[PDB]
């Protein structure tokens, strides 16, 4: 949907011009993410039939296959589990909710789409998870592919 | 992405200081909706007439967002529209419709009509968005 991207890049736009640093741009992007995926789970627990997963490694599935799917449509792959189940990867093609970023680079440290590890952990929050989300890959910043590392912290 | 993603985000950037400050927030609702209104025109329409364009406004442009048409259109052809949606979306009180004012405007905008766009409900949730044509 044009209509979500173009708000969330107008939304980046105008925290770009509020604060004079990327740092506080990627932690309020961060909290309105948090909140939003606060709101997200009941939305998502009432639309699937994903039983309940009983581990780290099922929950990625229930993300990777079923939730991204429902919102953005699209599937991440799961790559690099710790032996431990306590982290795992979500792979993508390119960045989920930018497309583009301007030329030349004024903006080195945002995190164009750190609304979106909010959502995760706003969501996993409620549901006993307390985890962190973080792109450690983006292929806006020029890597090859997108990468955001789930690491399960603790049950709450 | 699904509908519920944008729903969730235009609630977030509503809810999060002073008359100026506030003032100012208000402002960055509709310069934000401003902006995505003009990306919308210009992904979906690649009109003989400004009445053709407010019902395209009305039909289109409105099912584009939030999946219905506009309820009334009303004119008083002196350039002022009024566009009455009986159930808006974005309710289920002035700060919810500023965005959708910005929408509003860049849509019109992109198709070479300035325009001043202020909203009120009318009555809950019904809202009327009122359009104001600049010759300049
Ligand atoms: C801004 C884009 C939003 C799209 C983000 C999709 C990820 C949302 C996370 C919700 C899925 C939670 C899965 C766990 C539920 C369970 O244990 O059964």
């Amino acid at each position: 949907s044009e209509l979500f991207t173009l708000t969330y890049g107008a939304l980046v736009t105008q925290l770009c011009k509020d604060y004079e640093n990327d740092e506080d741009v990627n932690k309020q992007l961060d909290k309105m993410g948090f909140n939003i995926g606060v709101r997200l789970i009941e939305d998502f627990l009432a639309r699937s039939n994903v039983g309940r997963a009983h581990d780290f490694r099922e929950t990625a599935d229930v993300i990777a296959k079923v939730a991204f799917k429902m919102y953005l449509g699209i599937t991440p792959s799961i790559t690099n589990w710790s032996p431990a189940g306590d982290e795992f990867s979500l792979i993508l093609e390119n960045n989920p909710l930018v497309d583009f970023v301007e030329l030349p680079d004024n903006h080195s440290s945002l995190i164009y789409s750190n609304l979106l590890c909010g959502v995760l952990r706003g969501a996993l929050e409620m549901v006993q998870m307390a985890v962190e989300a973080k792109f450690v890959q983006d292929t806006l910043k020029g890597d090859g592919v997108t990468e955001i590392r789930m690491r399960f912290i603790r049950r709450i | 992405a699904d509908e519920a993603l944008f729903l969730l985000l235009h609630n977030e950037m509503v809810s999060g200081q002073g008359e100026v400050e506030n003032g100012r927030c208000i402002t960055k609702l509709e310069n934000m909706g401003f902006r995505v209104g003009q990306g919308l025109i210009e992904r979906f329409t690649k009109f003989k007439d400004e009445l053709d364009i407010m019902k395209f406004i009305c039909k289109d442009f409105w099912t584009t967002v939030f999946k219905k048409q506009i309820d009334n259109l009303r004119t008083n052809h002196q350039g002022i529209y009024v566009l009455q949606d009986n159930k808006f979306r974005l309710l289920t009180a002035s700060k919810y419709l500023a965005f959708t004012c910005g929408l509003i405007r860049g849509g019109l905008s992109n198709l070479g009509i300035k325009s001043i766009v202020t909203a009120e409900v009318s009555s809950m949730p019904a809202c009327k968005f009122q359009v104001m044509i600049q010759k300049l």
